[PDB]
DNA sequence: CTGGAGAATCCCGGTGCCGAGGCCGCTCAATTGGTCGTAGACAGCTCTAGCACCGCTTAAACGCACGTACGCGCTGTCCCCCGCGTTTTAACCGCCAAGGGGATTACTCCCTAGTCTCCAGGCACGTGTCAGATATATACATCCTGT
DNA sequence: ACAGGATGTATATATCTGACACGTGCCTGGAGACTAGGGAGTAATCCCCTTGGCGGTTAAAACGCGGGGGACAGCGCGTACGTGCGTTTAAGCGGTGCTAGAGCTGTCTACGACCAATTGAGCGGCCTCGGCACCGGGATTCTCCAG
């Protein structure tokens, strides 16, 4: 009876668990103390770049008049925009595929 | 292969021109695995003793130092008790062209000299080189043992 | 009277064909004969994962597809289309394998 | 019966929040799952070194802050710092 | 097993150049192919099994080849 | 008896199946390009016979 | 007059320079380029000058490397002389641009 | 500005030299001074971060190798 | 006044240990002590991921072992394995 | 009066410190528990190293007509030797330059 | 083979002195003797390949 | 360059199915509340080193004229790659079966963290001498034009 | 192909010099001894999943052949880049001066680790229906050869 459990999650509105990502910082020996503001920043950096790529990846399904994101779209999504690309540039999707690009040479003229 | 070749030349060796002391012969069914045992050498507390070896060997001699052990208690400054010995030519000093007659005749050689700048044996090292007629002791039994 | 596309045209839908799809182009069941022999030369007796053997496929048609585009650069940089010996060698050199 | 912990719950939350209407599969929910590890790793190894670097015991928001501008690229750290720094001041304000 | 390089067949070789966009292939390329191929995974699987030998256990997962992938910078996603 | 002196002069001590043809630069010996060349990838850089230290670029070949 | 044909002078160029280690570019002029780069992230920053080298070294290693596979472009490519295609392809293929 | 210009023609050439270059063309050297404040500033961007964490206002060289090592090009002789 | 650690005095040695009658530069010592901290920290970065996956919390040779088998090539690693598991055995022994 | 202190160097045979080596996997934030074979079995890998490399740049200090070991020595022996070439290969050597190689093409003939 | 055997031992100009200096420009090996009577009398070419050679070029073989 | 023929692609409709989506224990992991020691923020002081400036030397950058070597375009040949049809092979799928080995749980014991004391190896600081840089006069190897 | 002249280029000698190798005082980090607790090695058990095998379908692979498109060699031409020489130009070195700020020390307080109790959120299991892959059929478009 002490009081309502109330999530680090929620005081902070974010989707992300904070919790679970204080335990995996505290496990992962990393440092030999954890600030308390840490899981909370690093959930939302996480959860915004989950929407991040989760945007773009629904924009391209809706593009092929699909309702489920597979992972071709997700691989669609990272390459065509310069950020995600640059940061996941030495990434591997499986299922994924390749961008349909072919070069202006190759084109019969 | 080249490598049974040569095991078929020590085993020729190792039966024709066997060096004073020391003997060695591969089984039959496999050149791989050699039993041995050595005769101890003049001027030794060592000497005329019977210590029985077992030699292994792999496709990898004689590009990789193989294993050699005892079939015989040891108690040596260079010498662990478990019949394994502290010597480069096996461990460091891995050479192709020694042979199984040449290393019989360096472990002969090193009961006669020994070398404990390469200690294995704390004890015997210590005995050997502070307790000289402890060690004297201890070697007459060790040998003595060895015949029994 | 026969019917034949100029040399090309096949090539090139086929490029557009496989450059949409995503399926895996090598045959499994060869590929898996062929990570169990590479296996061979380090351990004896190994069992392999259906999913592990999927991954190495995974990450090999990845590897060789991505080789393939610097090769293509290099071939159209040498001022031809068709795709050499010394393309790959000078892909892989440039990024740093040989 | 071992349990296995996973982002799936948290992933699904923000694709109903971004797409209302849309869905995902099981093999591209795996692949989110293998994203939000790779960058949690990353993060928390660049972190970890900072820390390291500047003779620190304590991994806090600013390190974090730090690790955030020297991974991620242009406008996307742009909009990842200040998103941390919102979720930051509201946690500390409620 | 043995000679299983050439499993890898000039068609499979074919379609994985024209995924990756090539119009006209030499036939001197397969044969590298196949070299190119083996390295890689000669590469790979060596890394994977230290992995799986260090857990003493006789059977190559999944984790193994993604850490093996993972430390050649080549991260792969989709495995676990 | 000297028939297999001349073996061994002329055959690698190490193989014993092939010719003396290369030569170390630093210690005078000659071995086959064979050999050396192998003791080089087991980056073993002494000598065989003196174990005095050498590299590659210490080898030479020698004809006859 | 005495004359070098074309092609000499650059041999023994590339002898010379590719047996020394000294610094190819002016110090004064790097560290001013190095302090304009750097102006854009803070105002009035400081260097240390082991800093400002330590930046030049790298920066000479890179571009040397360029200009290695950048030279085997152009020799892929038949030519002698290199051009900015082949610095495009080689920055292209080491996954630079 | 204008100490872009200060990496001079040959500079550059003497850089080609040591690449193993033959000859150069005449727009290489516009080229190259381009790529090199790239690559500086991808390096320098990340050194004044570190040297902002720590809260300085100097850039050690320390932090250049923490910089450089960040972008996979490790650099000995300086810490 | 601050005292700072290095390895010259160890790579000094073995530097005599090997040729008896070279010298070295001070530049190159900085060189050399920059390449035994950076393998140093590359052979204990690979042995903490290996005891990480396999849920262990003690680095021990056998993690070493497998380190160095991964990081360093061919026959230098051969050649390491064994220097390293000679040392272990006679800080055992003695 | 408990004994003479000897060092776990000396007791293994190396010229490298397990001491130091020891304190430094402590301190480094690599596990929690830290064994004892570990800094006896890692200092002798780094003793083989830079055993190797020191070989390698005085054969190549005595090819030069010196006897004091300078940074272009290191580079030589690093960039000359196949299996540390491999090793460092991303890495840069402060006052090393570069090894002399002109490609064939380039030779006049 | 004996005879073949007497010439690899002796020198191939003089037959009589064992082979026992190397020429780092041909690789070919001869004996002292000769080759210093080469030098000395401006025969500093080789007896095989007609490669130059001068003192410092020798380099001495030991079986 | 402008039209038909044919092949491929695209678009639409009907059908099944299995995988995504929702729901119910329940168990463990997140939450809440105190307690305590120490990590880090803060203030002050020191003195190292980074910045700014000035003058002289001169090495290097810059600008121009010439010529030739190389990049580039055009042409022709032929061979090697491609498109296609037919036959041969083995990949793929479904089912069955046996067992090796991955995945847990208990128990114990031995290995390692933590603490206190001691002392010697390694670090900071001087110091002299020899390896190496530099200047100069060579003999020797190399390029280039005329032969 | 061959020879002589001119220009870099390797060599030996002599001289300075400052950086390295060594020696010394001291301190703090490694070593030795002990204690306590839990991490992991070992044994036992369970059952998931890896491997092996067999048979039928048929899709992909292999082989052959005809031809044409591109790779490659040769040749001519003209731009533009290397080479050398004379004229700035500003880098480099030295010397001095000023002060911002890096680095250290000493206090002290908030803050994160630790621990115990509690509960609810997410995980495993378990259904269920609709997105979608597939098959059948018609409409549109792209390529190619004849006109
Ligand atoms: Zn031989
Ligand atoms: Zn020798
Ligand atoms: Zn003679
Ligand atoms: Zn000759």
């Amino acid at each position: 009876a002490r009081a309502k459990a109330k999530t680090r999650s929620s005081r902070a509105g974010l989707q992300f668990p904070v919790g679970r990502v204080h335990r995996l910082l505290r496990k992962g020996n990393y440092s030999e103390r954890v600030g308390a503001g840490a899981p909370v920043y690093l959930a939302a950096v996480l959860e915004y770049l989950t929407a991040e790529i989760l945007e773009l990846a629904g924009n391209a399904a809706r593009d092929n008049k699909k309702t489920r994101i597979i992972p071709r779209h997700l691989q669609l999504a990272i390459r065509n925009d310069e950020e995600l690309n640059k940061l996941l540039g030495r990434v591997t999707i499986a299922q994924g595929g390749v961008l349909p690009n072919i070069q202006a040479v190759l084109l019969p003229k | 292969t080249p490598a049974r070749r040569r095991l078929m030349r020590d085993f020729k060796r190792m039966k024709e021109d066997a060096p004073p002391g020391v003997s060695a012969s591969p089984l039959p069914d496999n050149v791989m695995v050699w039993n041995a045992m050595i005769i101890g050498p003049a001027d030794t507390p060592y000497e005329d003793g019977t210590f029985r070896l077992l030699l292994e060997f792999d496709e990898e001699y004689p590009n990789k130092p193989p294993h050699v052990k005892f079939l015989s208690e040891m108690f040596h400054p260079n010498v662990y008790a478990n019949g394994e010995i502290c010597l480069d030519i096996l461990q460091n000093r891995w050479t192709p062209t020694y042979d199984v007659a040449s290393i019989l005749t360096s472990i002969q050689s090193l009961f006669n000299d020994p070398n404990p700048a390469s200690p294995a044996n704390v004890e015997a090292a210590t005995l050997f080189k502070d307790h000289k007629s402890q060690y004297v002791k201890r070697v007459k039994e060790t040998v003595e043992k060895s015949w029994e | 009277k026969p019917h034949r596309y100029r040399p090309g045209t096949v090539a090139l839908r086929e490029i557009r064909r496989y450059q949409k799809s995503t399926e895996l182009l090598i045959r499994k069941l060869p590929f898996q004969r062929l990570v169990r022999e590479i296996a061979q030369d380090f351990k004896t007796d190994l069992r392999f994962q259906s999913s592990a053997v999927m991954a190495l496929q995974e990450a090999c048609e990845a590897y060789l597809v991505g080789l393939f585009e610097d090769t293509n650069l290099c071939a159209i940089h040498a001022k031809r289309v068709t795709i050499m010996p010394k393309d790959i060698q000078l892909a892989r050199r440039i990024r740093g394998e040989r | 019966r071992s349990r296995k912990e996973s982002y799936s719950v948290y992933v699904y939350k923000v694709l109903k929040q971004v797409h209302p209407d849309t869905g995902i599969s099981s093999k591209a929910m795996g692949i989110m799952n293998s994203f939000v590890n790779d960058i949690f790793e990353r993060i928390a190894g660049e972190a970890s070194r900072l820390a390291h670097y500047n003779k620190r015991s304590t991994i806090t928001s600013r390190e974090i802050q730090t690790a955030v501008r020297l991974l991620l690229p242009g406008e996307l750290a742009k909009h990842a710092v200040s998103e941390g720094t919102k979720a930051v001041t509201k946690y500390t304000s409620a | 097993l043995r000679d299983n390089i050439q499993g890898i067949t000039k068609p499979a070789i074919r379609r994985l150049a024209r995924r990756g966009g090539v119009k006209r292939i030499s036939g001197l390329i397969y044969e590298e192919t196949r070299g190119v191929l083996k390295v890689f995974l000669e590469n790979v699987i060596r890394d994977a099994v230290t992995y799986t030998e260090h857990a003493k256990r006789k059977t190559v997962t999944a984790m193994d080849v993604v850490y093996a992938l993972k430390r050649q910078g080549r991260t792969l996603y989709g495995f676990g | 008896e000297e028939l297999a002196n001349f073996r061994t002069l002329v055959y690698c001590s190490l193989c014993s199946k092939n010719w003396k043809n290369m030569a170390i630069k630093t210690c005078g010996h000659v071995f086959c390009e064979n050999c050396c060349k192998e003791r080089l990838a087991a980056r073993m850089r002494k000598c065989p016979t003196c174990n005095k230290a050498f590299s590659s670029n210490d080898l030479l070949t020698v004809h006859l």
